[PDB]
RNA sequence: UGGUUCGUGGAGCCAUGGGGGAAUCUGGGCGGACCACCGCCUAAGGCUAAGUACUCCGGGUGACCGAUAGCGCACCAGUAC
RNA sequence: GAGCUAGCCCUGGCCAGGGUGAAGCUGGGGUGAGACCCAGUGGAGGCCCGAACCGGUGGGGGAUGCAAACCCCUCGGAUGA
RNA sequence: GAAUGCCGGCAUGAGUAACGAUAAAGAGGGUGAGAAUCCCUCUCGCCGUAAGCCCAAGGGUUCCUACGCAAUGGUCGUCAGCGUAGGGUUAGGCGGGACCUAAGGUGAAGCCGAAAGGCGUAGCCGAAGGGCAGCCGGUUAAUAUUCCGGCCCUUCCCGCAGGUGCGAUGGGGGGACGCUCUAGGCUAGGGGGACCGGAGCCAUGGACGAGCCCGGCCAGAAGCGCAGGGUGGGAGGUAGGCAAAUCCGCCUCCCAACAAGCUCUGCGUGGUGGGGAAGCCCGGGUGACAACCCCCCGAAGCCAGGGAGCCAAGAAAAGCCUCUAAGCACAACCUGCGGGAACCCGUACCGCAAACCGACACAGGUGGGCGGGUGCAAGAGCACUCAGGCGCGCGGGAGAACCCUCGCCAAGGAACUCUGCAAGUUGGCCCCGUAACUUCGGGAGAAGGGGUGCUCCCUGGGGUGAUGAGCCCCGGGGAGCCGCAGUGAACAGGCUCUGGCGACUGUUUACCAAAAACACAGCUCUCUGCGAACUCGUAAGAGGAGGUAUAGGGAGCGACGCUUGCCCGGUGCCGGAAGGUCAAGGGGAGGGGUGCAAGCCCCGAACCGAAGCCCCGGUGAACGGCGGCCGUAACUAUAACGGUCCUAAGGUAGCGAAAUUCCUUGUCGGGUAAGUUCCGACCUGCACGAAAAGCGUAACGACCGGAGCGCUGUCUCGGCGAGGGACCCGGUGAAAUUGAACUGGCCGUGAAGAUGCGGCCUACCCGUGGCAGGACGAAAAGACCCCGUGGAGCUUUACUGCAGCC
RNA sequence: CGAUGUCGGCUCGUCGCAUCCUGGGGCUGAAGAAGGUCCCAAGGGUUGGGCUGUUCGCCCAUUAAAGCGGCACGCGAGCUG
RNA sequence: UGGGAGAGGGUGGUGGAAUUCCCGGAGUAGCGGUGAAAUGCGCAGAUACCGGGAGGAACGCCGAUGGCGAAGGCAGCCACCUGGUCCACCCGUGACGCUGAGGCGCGAAAGCGUGGGGAGCAAACCGGAUUAGAUACCCGGGUAGUCCACGCCCUAAACG
RNA sequence: CCGAGGGUAGGGCCCGUGACUGGGGCGAAGUCGUAACAAGGUAGCUGUACCGGAAGGUGCGGCUGGAU
């Protein structure tokens, strides 16, 4: 449930914050954090290559286990569920009976105290990871590897999930969170369940300052600029676009598809996204 | 008001210093020229 | 594509980024598309004095200057600033 | 050339005093249970007033200046983008 | 002889402006050739969250002393941050290095690029972050945590003794972290004392007093005490912590658990060592054998790595502890003691400024710490004042105009003016009281009003004590006293009504614009399946993101409410294995050059041959667009209705003389005595209209209109007063500008606006204070305008090309 | 065009006279009072306010009257802006 | 205390028929639609036929002049949770009752907010017809909505 | 002290009036259509919603107070 505020300042009138209800441990695991090196949107040449970044809260990176096939057959206890600033999902602390500790992204319904496992024989239950080929068609699934042993790449965002639709040869067919229909190899791991924190999308930032805390610096309209700067720049008074709406670099930005044409994975995409 | 010169010894050595000039083709050519010109100081005087 | 006087021209020659791809003198390249004839020359390895260029340096000489000239500097100047 | 200025990055520092009184929590009431109401407690906020500090609203002065942008009065922000 | 030429010299303006904050001076004494300006004394004023003190930058001898005054100093100079010389900076414990790492930089491996070079996990460098051992006092002209004195401490080497499986760059723990709020106990600092110590004082009407005035501490090992911080112990199992591990992790069991224990720090005490006032004598002596005590206030500092709450979720690495590995176990390491050893650089002085950044001894700019007392509710605000520091490096007179800054003003009260611009008014605190509207927070300090000093008497609660006294905090009730006046000085909102725009706090054109502009939460379209799209880069490599469609890019719109209509013919984008066109290349009917020939060489039709384009469809919060004429209704007027041309379709809701309305001050209504503005309406909207969004909207605004009350020198309409200038005398002494000048008025004339020409008129020679009509006054080779086959920024369905993409 | 600052206002005037008022006069379709119309006359006078940047103009309240023009559409080294 | 019938209510699962779209196959000149047509779709291969898949919605036969509920209403099947009601026994309580201004709850559909979901249907809207005209009826399209969760709205020929 | 009332300021309720505007009643000698009454020529009515010169239409659900 998202948390509202009474309108005791102009901004609190709309601000909503997450409830943090699932959260049970308020400090990360010391040996599982490392500093996040903040970039500001600058590459190694020092140049802004992604605009409007910088200035957010300091963050420690929590190391996440996006492999999991790494420790087949060894079970673990879900020790805690925690906040992670580097992602929308919460993360779950796993105590393996081995004694190793790792983090995973926390699926909807993971209970602290429960046990999870990975491998071809794992029970089809929330929290477990198996190759896709051993997961019943119809099951909703998250953190999916896109190619075997390359790490979880799909459905990691708060609330997201993928569903297994069918099988074909060495591949299963997934419905991605976008609704794309795609073949993913049978040997790729996925974890049963959807990602938690599904209310994430209902948060209302509420004020300029909150975007600022997120490291998101103000974004300025091409329309508010000059011709040296942008296709929409200039004109006396306000102006309509005056040409097909364009990015600062001139490419058209309402409809122009941009996926590379001859791309090898086209062969594995069955149906481009919906809506 | 605050003007443009705000001396900083470290800044001065790290920017115009002999080692900085030597690191780069442009700086080495600055030294080539200033030697050819007969400059008494090839590099800004700075105290350390 | 460049080089040549040659700017696509009738455009050869020399060179070569791409593709194809030989032969050993009865071999090959050239004489301005091409062909014949008649000649010239030996590619795909390397070196080679001298005669040539310059003047930081030394000397000699001016129908060259003579301290606003002549070098930016005749003087502690690439200095003071 | 970023010792000015602009943005970002790493690491530190600063923000008198006063006011308002969110959520929560406790208690009382209420009900089938509730919602909810009251009190106390609490101490939220690009909240309020106002120094430092950061500004530069209106006016006057200055105008071969004290100053190649200053001075006086006034005024904006002042836990936050 | 001219180039607003170039370099230099010297004039003019001119003994003119100015001499750099309006904090301020006066006198006596000294010194010296010379004194407002240097020294000393007394008096006066100014700063005192500083204009005092300590650090860091930067500066670089400016420090101290002697001897000097040409120049430097806005005057003077005997003085000085100036000239000459001589002296002066002392560290194992402060800071940095021989320690750690951050961003970043560099960079074995490796990757990339015509060259130069660009990258790059490790490593290395890199600090104002981590880590690490010194406090108090004394001494010099000038250094002192550095020398001295006292009491403490660190590492390294060697040794002795006791202990122990010792050993590391490898494993682990730890180091180790936010913001707001905050407890207990301390300390810093401060106030009081009838107590303690002290030179002395009794004035001028009174006082020999519980009088006045001054001071009443600092540092300190172990031990002890108080207050906090950190931390469970034992056993068994073990497959994880890229070897090993008894360590750490994980499971189980036993004992302990808001305790204790162990440990670390703060504070108190503590052997000892220091300091020690006023005043009085000449920095020093005395005071003094100084006293060195009690109470109160009390941190933002300390215990600390404390506590709670919150979301935006808050460095690393070494030191250090532990584990084991090669090894080694006569070693090694730990603990205690002893002896020896302990390097390099900085240290003067300025440091909110006359020594730093501003060309200047420049009213500007410059990070951190300390920053006393009283009173005003609080405070770092305000006034005064301590310590300490200053009177700002020209002065002396005078008492015009005018200017600046300031004070008052009869009657009036916005009549001023573009405008209440400016200045008044209001003003803190306590209490009463407070509207529309509202998103229920607010609007609100709405508005408006009362109180406010001192004296006496009665009385309530809290802190510290002890439960009491004293001290400190928060009050209540009663009776009075004085003045024009009690936040008696200083600091401290004028208010209301009503529209436009923008939701809001924010941001901006450094130096003419702070806004209605930008941003903003939020809404929508669109791209993107991840070696993402996208951006930078020739590339490698990076950003995106150690993210993954609840995400990332781009675009418009801009809280919120109610909404967002019709047109897809053109352009864009999307989709469309047909068809048309379509390059290289394929193909080779047919043809040609040459040769006696085989042959060599050239042209070449059909036909096959991509993207793109054409073509077919979709698509508007994609670019965009959203009509005209004729007729018709019981009088006129109009036209619900009919007809007709045109178009891709003809503007919906809502709004409308508007931030848009030309005609225009439209018309009507409101407000005013009067209203080109303002508000409300109407609708023939020159030329609104739905995300270049439409219409509204509480709250907000140094935004822009209109009105009212309050109050005023804004004004009728001006007067007086103050100080700083202006003026006069001494000192120092610019500037732009300047063809030369012996430089009047009129009417004419003249290249059309004459001191300079004609005619007349007027006029003795030369200044000083003032005014600005002229010298087409000065400044700036007009910025508007045009011209130049001049330049540059920007645009596109101009031309041509290139990157990029297909 | 190697610069002649440009509307309005304020301030300060000064001049013309085709006179707004005041003084003198002729004609009158001048009984009187009050007008009209022309002539002479420039000595002096010629108000305060609402609107608007306005000049102009309209309006309110008065007046003997509420004149029109010139002076670089007088006057920015005099101010405003 | 024994028993009973029932689409009474809530949750979670879950089955087959059909429609639509996509994929594969096979096939060709029309299909569709009306009173008749036209728009529309179709040689860029539609309709009709076979196989595969996706997704939402409603549950045919049983079915009734049936049943359940206070009403609004409720219908494939399964389980769990849960209300009402009837019967028999004549065992317990001992008038503990009726109605009920206010209040509280529930309340078809449409509609509204936030988020899902979207096959068929379908306001608005485009187009074809009909017609004197035809902002309609009929035809081809088509967005909200119809569906789910949660919160609102609180109407009705909410009727016997 | 209290005190008629006066003055200042802010509120509440009611009456009158107002550019302009919304519908309503009526009149009737008009224009436009023909929604309801018959199966009223699309059964009607209905709550709601969107829409149209106008009666009205359509969607969803409901009622019969529906002809055959
Ligand atoms: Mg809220
Ligand atoms: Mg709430
Ligand atoms: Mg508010
Ligand atoms: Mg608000
Ligand atoms: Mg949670
Ligand atoms: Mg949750
Ligand atoms: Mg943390
Ligand atoms: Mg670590
Ligand atoms: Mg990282
Ligand atoms: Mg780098
Ligand atoms: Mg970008
Ligand atoms: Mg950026
Ligand atoms: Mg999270
Ligand atoms: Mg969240
Ligand atoms: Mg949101
Ligand atoms: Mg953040
Ligand atoms: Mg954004
Ligand atoms: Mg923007
Ligand atoms: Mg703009
Ligand atoms: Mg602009
Ligand atoms: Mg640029
Ligand atoms: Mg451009
Ligand atoms: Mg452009
Ligand atoms: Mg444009
Ligand atoms: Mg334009
Ligand atoms: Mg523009
Ligand atoms: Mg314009
Ligand atoms: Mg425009
Ligand atoms: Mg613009
Ligand atoms: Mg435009
Ligand atoms: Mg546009
Ligand atoms: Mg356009
Ligand atoms: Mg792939
Ligand atoms: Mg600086
Ligand atoms: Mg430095
Ligand atoms: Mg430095
Ligand atoms: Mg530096
Ligand atoms: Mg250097
Ligand atoms: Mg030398
Ligand atoms: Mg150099
Ligand atoms: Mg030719
Ligand atoms: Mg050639
Ligand atoms: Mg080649
Ligand atoms: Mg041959
Ligand atoms: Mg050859
Ligand atoms: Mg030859
Ligand atoms: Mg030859
Ligand atoms: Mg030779
Ligand atoms: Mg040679
Ligand atoms: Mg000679
Ligand atoms: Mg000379
Ligand atoms: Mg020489
Ligand atoms: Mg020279
Ligand atoms: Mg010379
Ligand atoms: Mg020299
Ligand atoms: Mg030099
Ligand atoms: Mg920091
Ligand atoms: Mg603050
Ligand atoms: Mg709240
Ligand atoms: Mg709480
Ligand atoms: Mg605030
Ligand atoms: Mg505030
Ligand atoms: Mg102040
Ligand atoms: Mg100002
Ligand atoms: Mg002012
Ligand atoms: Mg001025
Ligand atoms: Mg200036
Ligand atoms: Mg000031
Ligand atoms: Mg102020
Ligand atoms: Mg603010
Ligand atoms: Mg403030
Ligand atoms: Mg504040
Ligand atoms: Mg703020
Ligand atoms: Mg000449
Ligand atoms: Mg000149
Ligand atoms: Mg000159
Ligand atoms: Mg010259
Ligand atoms: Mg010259
Ligand atoms: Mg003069
Ligand atoms: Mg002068
Ligand atoms: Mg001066
Ligand atoms: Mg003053
Ligand atoms: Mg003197
Ligand atoms: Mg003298
Ligand atoms: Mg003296
Ligand atoms: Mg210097
Ligand atoms: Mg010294
Ligand atoms: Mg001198
Ligand atoms: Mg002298
Ligand atoms: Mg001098
Ligand atoms: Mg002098
Ligand atoms: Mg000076
Ligand atoms: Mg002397
Ligand atoms: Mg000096
Ligand atoms: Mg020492
Ligand atoms: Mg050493
Ligand atoms: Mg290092
Ligand atoms: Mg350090
Ligand atoms: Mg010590
Ligand atoms: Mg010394
Ligand atoms: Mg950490
Ligand atoms: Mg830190
Ligand atoms: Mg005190
Ligand atoms: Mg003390
Ligand atoms: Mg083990
Ligand atoms: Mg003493
Ligand atoms: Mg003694
Ligand atoms: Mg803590
Ligand atoms: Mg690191
Ligand atoms: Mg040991
Ligand atoms: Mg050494
Ligand atoms: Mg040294
Ligand atoms: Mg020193
Ligand atoms: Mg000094
Ligand atoms: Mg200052
Ligand atoms: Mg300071
Ligand atoms: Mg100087
Ligand atoms: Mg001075
Ligand atoms: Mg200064
Ligand atoms: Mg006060
Ligand atoms: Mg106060
Ligand atoms: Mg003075
Ligand atoms: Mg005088
Ligand atoms: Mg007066
Ligand atoms: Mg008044
Ligand atoms: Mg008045
Ligand atoms: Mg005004
Ligand atoms: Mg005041
Ligand atoms: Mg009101
Ligand atoms: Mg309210
Ligand atoms: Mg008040
Ligand atoms: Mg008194
Ligand atoms: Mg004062
Ligand atoms: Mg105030
Ligand atoms: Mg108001
Ligand atoms: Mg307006
Ligand atoms: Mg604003
Ligand atoms: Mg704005
Ligand atoms: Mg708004
Ligand atoms: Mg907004
Ligand atoms: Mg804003
Ligand atoms: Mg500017
Ligand atoms: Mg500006
Ligand atoms: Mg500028
Ligand atoms: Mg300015
Ligand atoms: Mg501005
Ligand atoms: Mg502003
Ligand atoms: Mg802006
Ligand atoms: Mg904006
Ligand atoms: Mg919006
Ligand atoms: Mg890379
Ligand atoms: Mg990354
Ligand atoms: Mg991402
Ligand atoms: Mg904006
Ligand atoms: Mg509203
Ligand atoms: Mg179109
Ligand atoms: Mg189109
Ligand atoms: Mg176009
Ligand atoms: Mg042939
Ligand atoms: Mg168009
Ligand atoms: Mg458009
Ligand atoms: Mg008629
Ligand atoms: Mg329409
Ligand atoms: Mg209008
Ligand atoms: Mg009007
Ligand atoms: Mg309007
Ligand atoms: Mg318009
Ligand atoms: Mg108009
Ligand atoms: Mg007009
Ligand atoms: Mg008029
Ligand atoms: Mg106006
Ligand atoms: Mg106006
Ligand atoms: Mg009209
Ligand atoms: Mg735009
Ligand atoms: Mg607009
Ligand atoms: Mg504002
Ligand atoms: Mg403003
Ligand atoms: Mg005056
Ligand atoms: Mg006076
Ligand atoms: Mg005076
Ligand atoms: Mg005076
Ligand atoms: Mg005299
Ligand atoms: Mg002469
Ligand atoms: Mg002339
Ligand atoms: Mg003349
Ligand atoms: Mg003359
Ligand atoms: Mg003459
Ligand atoms: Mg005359
Ligand atoms: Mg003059
Ligand atoms: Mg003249
Ligand atoms: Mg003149
Ligand atoms: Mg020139
Ligand atoms: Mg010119
Ligand atoms: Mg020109
Ligand atoms: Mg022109
Ligand atoms: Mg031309
Ligand atoms: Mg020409
Ligand atoms: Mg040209
Ligand atoms: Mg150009
Ligand atoms: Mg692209
Ligand atoms: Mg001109
Ligand atoms: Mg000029
Ligand atoms: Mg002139
Ligand atoms: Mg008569
Ligand atoms: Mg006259
Ligand atoms: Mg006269
Ligand atoms: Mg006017
Ligand atoms: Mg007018
Ligand atoms: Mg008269
Ligand atoms: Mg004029
Ligand atoms: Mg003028
Ligand atoms: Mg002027
Ligand atoms: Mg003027
Ligand atoms: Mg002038
Ligand atoms: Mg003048
Ligand atoms: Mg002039
Ligand atoms: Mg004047
Ligand atoms: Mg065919
Ligand atoms: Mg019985
Ligand atoms: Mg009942
Ligand atoms: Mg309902
Ligand atoms: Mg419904
Ligand atoms: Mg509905
Ligand atoms: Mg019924
Ligand atoms: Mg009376
Ligand atoms: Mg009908
Ligand atoms: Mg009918
Ligand atoms: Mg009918
Ligand atoms: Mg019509
Ligand atoms: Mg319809
Ligand atoms: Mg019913």
């Amino acid at each position: 449930a998202v948390k509202k505020f009474k309108p005791y300042t102009p901004s609190r009138r709309f601000m909503t914050v997450a409830d943090f209800s699932e959260i049970t441990k308020t400090e990360p695991e010391k040996s599982l954090v490392k500093p996040l090196k903040k970039t500001g949107g600058r590459n190694n040449q020092g140049r802004i290559t992604v605009r409007f970044r910088g200035g957010g809260h300091k963050r420690l990176y929590r190391i996440i286990d996006f492999k999991r096939w790494d420790k087949v057959g060894i079970p673990a206890k879900v020790a805690a569920i925690e906040y992670d600033p580097n992602r929308s999902a919460r993360i779950a602390l796993l105590h393996y009976v081995d004694g190793e500790k790792r983090y995973i992204i926390a699926p909807d319904g993971l209970q602290v105290g429960q046990q999870v496992v990975a491998g071809p024989d794992a029970p089809i239950q929330v929290g477990n990871a198996l190759p896709l080929r051993f997961i019943p068609v119809g099951t909703v699934v998250h953190a999916v590897e896109l190619e075997p042993k390359k790490g979880a790449k799909l459905a990691r965002a708060a609330g997201t999930s993928a569903q297994i639709q069918g099988r074909e040869g060495d591949y299963v067919i997934l419905r991605l969170p976008s609704g794309e229909l795609r073949k993913v190899h049978g040997e790729c791991y996925a974890t049963v369940g959807a990602v938690g924190n599904a209310d994430h999308k209902n948060i209302v930032l509420g004020k300029a300052g909150r975007s600022r805390w997120l490291g998101r610096r103000p974004h300025v309209r091409g329309a508010a600029m000059n011709p040296v700067d942008h296709p929409h720049g200039g004109g006396e008074g306000r102006a309509p676009r005056g040409r097909p709406p364009a990015s600062p670099w001139g490419w058209q930005t309402k409809g122009l598809k941009t996926r590379k044409r001859r791309k090898p994975s086209s062969r594995f995409i069955i149906a481009r996204r919906k809506k | 008001m605050k003007r443009t010169w705000q001396p900083n010894r470290r800044k001065r050595a790290k920017t115009h210093g002999f080692r900085a000039r030597m690191r780069t083709p442009g700086g080495r050519k600055v030294l080539k020229r200033r030697r050819q010109k007969g400059r008494w100081r090839l590099t800004p005087a700075v105290r350390k």
